[PDB]
């Protein structure tokens, strides 16, 4: 437009309402969604509590974001408090317990059971069929500690969290595929079996009277 | 997410306006409701258990659910169903503060459906019992209050129906 | 905004809103109707905040407005004023909000790969910022200006 | 089991990071056995040094109980 | 020791006797 | 304090502070000589408030003080006491931090497993903070009540 | 991912056949055009960011994309725009190198509509880049390396679209 | 960490004593110095990388260490260096407005010596980076802020050294 | 292949080919011809060179060919010399590809579980691969034997 | 080095160095002499090169020798005299190992940042280097030059 | 680490010389000895597992080490003891083909003295073990290669001892 000056021309947008917004693609809320957390010796209790209880929403899957008492590891944990162990060690004794076991392993089948593993620990969906076939077979061969202990010394791993950090959600997008999958195993797939084989719920009594 | 003040900003900046009047006046009207809704929030953060309790009583217990074969049998279940209920009250808290629902799209609705559906979580009940919570708040945050908090929890049981 | 940086925190913490982060909304919410007045000057002013910050950018690099430097023809000069433009409307946005949260998405991640592709030199959109500052400064109340330098420095400092 | 208690100090000669890395550097940590071996490893790799190695739990020589 | 505590107590249980008011739903 | 919670969210990031963590700081500290008056009034009358409160809540709860309960004698009826003098002093704590840091770190984190021990019966310690609000409230005035509220009710709520 | 010389190796391997002279006329073709290949990737390599530039601003940029409330609107936006566009052309000069399209498709192509639709990246302006880039690359790389260069490019576009 | 008002805090609960007037004495010192700190945070947030520049330029830069041999020679560790000037810089405003030393004990003073000590990195080149720093931070915030500024970085200096 | 390899390293790094990769690439392709000479002479005398080491093998071990031995008999005998062509196969793929990643996945990943299964003993197997190098390498030139004795000696290392 | 990339790899499979790898080093050995005499040449040559590149750099740019530039002034001048020197050093040291990894550690990593404290413009470096390259062709073998060109390129591409 | 070249490069980077008369002798010497290491790296990698055994049976075990009481007692520390010998022996080769010890320092001897110290495994044992490592080798390789392989074996053991 003339008599308008060029700057103020060039920024006008002849679209106006019907076009995207800051929170159309990958979108704001996922970063700053994202607390990167490292233990601190000097750290006060409730600083150091609010870390260890990132560990344990991560790692368990724990969405209320406090751990139920049953669940928390109390030796490691002050172990970790007395900073004899390191965040990575802390996480490696997590999917080494009974717990993990209980609630991750047992009920699922072993394809699905690495998609877990990758998800809890590293933050993203497995990158490729030739990522779970490994995992699978150290799964049959070994233990479920051995696949635990692969993860958490690979070099993702080491790279994204090394000693120090906790693991969060991470939604990569460097391999192909990679950011779908990861939106879909982070945002999507709550779980959705029950840990417990006993007393199975009936279908009816839906309503309350 | 979005709250109401980036609500009017994010509008204005796909148009690529500049804020005008129009645009100050409905953040104008956010900063007089705000004061309003900080003290409700105090009120449900305090009383969040008894809050809990309540709705329970009033929906969920003293049921077929409780009894045996329903969902909320077994002392793990029924301290899921507390632990879900919890979560609903605390985003919808958040909600209120921010005077957005784009929060309770984003982490609590967000596959919530299909997962209730696959646990066997009867949806009806769940949303008989934001609805329950709902009451609850609305006697202890008092009128002014509860019509900017009622529409916070209608929007999560809208969602979960 | 104020509002997103506390729930955001919260929900990391996983808790209710602390008595301390519920005191500091009531603070924002309080600034609120000084912060719109604010605002609302410099969108008044804004065809003459960047027209002058410019001039004073172009008075103190001259080589972004020479054969060599980016600025240089009058597309060119344009579009540098345009970007300032841009940088305003995201202060004022700022202000409202109360916090860089606006600013910060539109205009400061990415920006820096932005411009290096586009060979603009950085340093000189930092010092057109500047600019930008101190003429608002001018224009504003003095209480108002500190304010409003707080949002431009923070631009400054992301881009640098 | 057996535990180790080990010290080592690890350079980032690939690249330069912004967020504080300090513990990472300098990490005194308490390794299971069946791990240290490849731990060692990875220290090695980095070019980082193990400054200290010592047995913090479990008896040396010992055939039963490890 | 809490000394100001021990003579405020019995101070308190000298005045009034909680055996007897039984608890109240309210 | 409300400084160490700014620093360390922009610790964590990696960043200098926001405008918005300025700000918060700016109101704190003009907040400062007020908080200091609201912590000195508590303070100057702590005894009245705990032994009225301790007062209403053996009115509300006789069975503690009675030959089955728990808090009965003297000597419990003294540790009953003790213990509402010690959480209104971290009430006082917490209101010139201006959080509950502090609060936090010397009187939640734990409380769980130490009554229960104890089995002192903390569905009525809450009780008791209720009731030192009830007191402490009708110190202060109507603006500065609402602030002392606050920290109250989260101890409320933490227990 | 899978190259001309390995993809004689396989088509032989699942007949079982050991390698005769008419699969060795494969591999003998693909060896007389290596060295001219190897040439066109060094070109490529050094000139990547000016690629990238000149194909923006014959296509993407002075737009109503970059102009308020288009897809490339924002720094962040146009941050991860350029970044997809070097990725396609670091992976064209692979297939170049490779001599198969197989790669693309393997870690490109798979995937990338899906997700360029849940994002709402705009897929015709982005195979326009892609178009541009490899007119820019044609230029650098010469007129012989040039043909080589375009299956691939056209290969992506395709893909995409 | 710890700041200047929970210093007198944790001070007051070891003792057991509620909040004394002397106590508060101290407390309202604070609360005056704490609007003139923030200022003074503003301003270096801003000259960040000035400052760093300038203060390599007066110790540094132009002299052996950057001269190859020099453990500020190669790309890569020039880089370091003025990352970890940035980092004293950073901690330094951190504990200004804290009133509190306490946080460059805990996160930047910690093992710092040892890391340098395996690493090679020179203490007392490090040290006259932050002594030079601190000059021209003293410029930027004023005369009032500086002395309070002053007395981090010379406690930084004096934990290195 | 070369190639393949060189491009995956790349990726990995998320870099273009390394000045040093790209060369190693030419090279590759200046000796591909000599490459493809050398596969067609082993091709040729395929037949005639698993006979010859067979031989050897039987020789050097009486046990596989004795009825405690797994390749005794006319079916099992026959068997492991269908191995041993296998293997010749594999080596001449190997040298047009350059590498042994082809090689590698048909033949190397697996091949201990395999033969253990079958309770074949894997240190014989090598030994047949070594008797297979020996006929080779007398078919070819000294330069072209130097080369196809990597790829022999490399199947060798993996059945180890 | 060559050799240095070989093994590192192989360690990281854990592996012994495959056949491919093996043939690598061969070739790299063979080489060797034909590269030092392309690195005595330029090591010769290297005040000449280095003069006539800052040359053609300034006539390119006029702005980097000018008052707003950062090479204005003498001092300044010999320092950006100086990094060409460095690159050209190094560039050397690359063409004898084979591979970018020497020239990388000292120069391509952490470069962006300390040029950006400098304040020193990226391109017009990279500008310093094409310039350094095309000076350095003329005295090498077409051959040899193509060689060199290579390592010239990655340093163009590094610093970008 | 560092091989022959790069060990070269980096003693004249410190001293920020360009290669001179001197050092290209040195890097002339090691590219004419190449070849010969490629050929002993292959003959080595092929007979790995039988230098090994040969190594064992000629120096360990049939002894008191593998007897109970021994550390070489127990299939889990045989296996361990073997696991060792092939790193070892791994090591040396890639030593032998960069024609510099640095890798042996680096990632063997770091810390090896240690683990070995507080384990108890016997040192004289292990470098009768590498000793006899060397003397199988020396066979195989031939006179081309077996002076330069030698070194890296003995290498290993002084660091032991
Ligand atoms: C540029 C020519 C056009 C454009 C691009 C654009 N892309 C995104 C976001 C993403 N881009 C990808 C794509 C890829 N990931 C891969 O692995 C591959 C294959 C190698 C590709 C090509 C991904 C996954 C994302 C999302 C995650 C991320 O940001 O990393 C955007 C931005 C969306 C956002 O909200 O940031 C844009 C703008 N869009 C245009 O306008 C051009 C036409
Ligand atoms: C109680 C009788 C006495 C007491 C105890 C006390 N301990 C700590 C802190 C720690 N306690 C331990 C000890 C262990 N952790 C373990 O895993 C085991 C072996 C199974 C033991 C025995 C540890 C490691 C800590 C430090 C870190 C942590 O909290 O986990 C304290 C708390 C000190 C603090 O402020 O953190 C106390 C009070 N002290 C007494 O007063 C009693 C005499
Ligand atoms: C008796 C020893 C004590 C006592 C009991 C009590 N319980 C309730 C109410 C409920 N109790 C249960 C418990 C269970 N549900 C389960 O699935 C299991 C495990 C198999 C248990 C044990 C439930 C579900 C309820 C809620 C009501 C319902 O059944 O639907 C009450 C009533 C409290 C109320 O207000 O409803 C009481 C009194 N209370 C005591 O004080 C005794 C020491
Ligand atoms: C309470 C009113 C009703 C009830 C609840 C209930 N929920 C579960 C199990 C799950 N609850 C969830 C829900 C969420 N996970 C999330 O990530 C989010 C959103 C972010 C929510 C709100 C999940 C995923 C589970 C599964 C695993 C888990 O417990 O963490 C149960 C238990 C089901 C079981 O068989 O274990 C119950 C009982 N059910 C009722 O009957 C009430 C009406
Ligand atoms: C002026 C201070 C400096 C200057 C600017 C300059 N910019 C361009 C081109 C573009 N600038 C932008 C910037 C933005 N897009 C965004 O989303 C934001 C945040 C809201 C900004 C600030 C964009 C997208 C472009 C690309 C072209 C387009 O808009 O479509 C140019 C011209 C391009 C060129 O390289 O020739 C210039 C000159 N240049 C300077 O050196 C000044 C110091
Ligand atoms: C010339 C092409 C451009 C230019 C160069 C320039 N450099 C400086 C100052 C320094 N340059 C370096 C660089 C290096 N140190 C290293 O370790 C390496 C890798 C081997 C390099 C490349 C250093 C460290 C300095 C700082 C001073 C010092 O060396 O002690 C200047 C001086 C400017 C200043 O000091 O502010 C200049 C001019 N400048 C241009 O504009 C040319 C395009
Ligand atoms: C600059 C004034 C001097 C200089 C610095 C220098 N530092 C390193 C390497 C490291 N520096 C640190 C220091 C810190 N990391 C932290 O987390 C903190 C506390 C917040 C500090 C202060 C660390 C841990 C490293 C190692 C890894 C890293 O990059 O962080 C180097 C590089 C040395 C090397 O070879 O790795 C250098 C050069 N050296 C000088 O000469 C200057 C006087
Ligand atoms: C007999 C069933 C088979 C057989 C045996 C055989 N063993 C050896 C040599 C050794 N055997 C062992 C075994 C052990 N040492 C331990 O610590 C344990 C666990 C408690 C065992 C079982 C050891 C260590 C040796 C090494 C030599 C030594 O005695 O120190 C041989 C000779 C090995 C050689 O190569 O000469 C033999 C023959 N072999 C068969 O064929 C039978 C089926
Ligand atoms: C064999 C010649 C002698 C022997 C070996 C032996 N070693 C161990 C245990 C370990 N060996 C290592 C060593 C390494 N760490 C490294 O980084 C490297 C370089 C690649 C090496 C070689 C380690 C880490 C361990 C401990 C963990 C593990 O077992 O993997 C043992 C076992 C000791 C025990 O008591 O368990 C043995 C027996 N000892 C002898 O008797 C031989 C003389």
């Amino acid at each position: 437009d003339m008599s308008r000056p060029m700057f103020l021309e060039l920024g006008r947008s002849f679209k106006g309402a019907d076009g995207q917004s800051v929170e159309v693609g990958v979108g704001t809320l996922r970063r700053q969604l994202e607390h990167i957390y490292r233990i601190a010796p000097d750290a006060t209790r409730s600083e150091k509590d609010v870390a260890i209880n990132a560990i344990y929403r991560q790692v368990l899957d724990v969405f209320a974001g406090i751990p139920p008492s049953y669940l928390r590891l109390s030796e490691a944990e002050s172990k970790l408090k007395n900073n004899e162990i390191s965040v990575r060690e802390f996480v490696r004794r997590l999917g080494r317990s009974e717990n993990y076991r209980k609630r991750f392993f047992e009920p699922y089948s072993s394809p699905k059971v690495v998609e877990l593993l990758t998800k809890h620990f590293l933050g993203r969906a497995p990158i490729s069929q030739q990522e779970i076939s490994t995992y699978v077979q150290i799964l049959g061969t070994k233990g479920l500690a051995a696949a635990v202990d692969a993860i958490v010394e690979s070099p993702e791993y080491l790279t994204i969290f090394n000693e120090d950090i906790v693991p969060y959600r991470r939604y990569p997008t460097l391999p192909a595929g990679n950011y779908r999958a990861s939106v879909r195993v982070n945002d999507e797939e709550l779980i959705s079996q029950s840990w417990s084989s006993l007393s199975p719920t009936y279908t009816g009594y839906q309503y309350v009277t | 997410m979005q709250d109401a003040i980036t609500a009017v900003i994010n509008n204005y900046d796909v148009q690529g306006k500049y804020l005008d009047g129009a645009a100050l006046d409905k953040l104008k009207a956010y900063f007089t409701t705000g004061a309003v809704r900080v003290r409700a929030a105090a009120v449900i953060s305090s009383n969040a258990t008894t809050i809990i309790k309540e709705a329970a009583a009033k929906a969920l217990i003293y049921s077929d659910l409780t009894r045996p074969g329903g969902n909320m049998y077994t002392t793990r279940r029924y301290a899921a169903c507390i632990r879900d209920m919890d979560y609903f009250l605390r985003y919808a808290t958040y909600a209120m503060l921010a005077g957005d629902p784009s929060i309770l799209d984003e982490r609590v609705l967000n596959g919530l459906k299909e997962t209730y559906n696959s646990l066997g979580v009867p949806i009806a009940a769940t949303v008989g019992g934001i609805q329950a919570m709902k009451e609850v708040v609305g006697g202890l945050v008092g009128p002014d209050a509860a019509k900017e908090a009622s529409i916070y929890f209608d929007y999560l049981s809208s969602g979960l129906s | 905004s104020v509002l997103t940086k506390a729930i955001v925190n919260a929900d990391a913490e996983a808790r209710y809103l602390s008595p301390g982060e519920l005191d500091r909304i009531k603070s924002f919410v309080a600034s609120g109707e000084r912060r719109l007045r604010i605002a609302q000057t410099l969108t008044e002013a804004r065809e003459r905040i960047v027209k002058q910050a410019g001039d004073q950018l172009f008075q103190k690099r001259p080589d972004v407005v020479s054969p060599g430097g980016n600025a240089y023809g009058e597309k060119m000069t344009a579009l540098c004023l345009r970007d300032l433009d841009y940088y305003l409307r995201l202060v004022t946005y700022g202000i409202v909000a109360g916090d860089v949260t606006p600013i910060e998405e539109i205009g400061i991640i990415g920006v820096k790969e932005m411009y290096n592709s586009l060979q603009t030199p950085i340093p000189a959109v930092a010092e057109g910022v500047r600019a930008m500052k101190n003429v608002a400064t001018s224009l504003l109340s003095g209480d108002d200006a500190a304010e409003a330098g707080f949002y431009f420095d923070y631009l400054v400092g992301a881009m640098q | 089991s057996r535990y180790f208690k080990v010290t080592a100090c690890i350079p980032s000669l690939k690249r330069v990071r912004t967020g504080r890395e300090l513990q990472n550097t300098f990490f005194t940590k308490l390794v299971p056995y069946e791990n240290w071996f490849t731990e060692q490893q990875r220290i090695q790799k980095a070019g980082g040094k193990v400054l200290s190695v010592k047995l913090f739990t479990g008896v040396q020589g010992a055939n039963t109980g490890v | 020791s809490l000394g100001s505590w021990l003579d405020a107590a019995r101070d308190l249980i000298s005045q009034n006797d909680y055996s007897q008011k039984a608890i109240e739903v309210e």
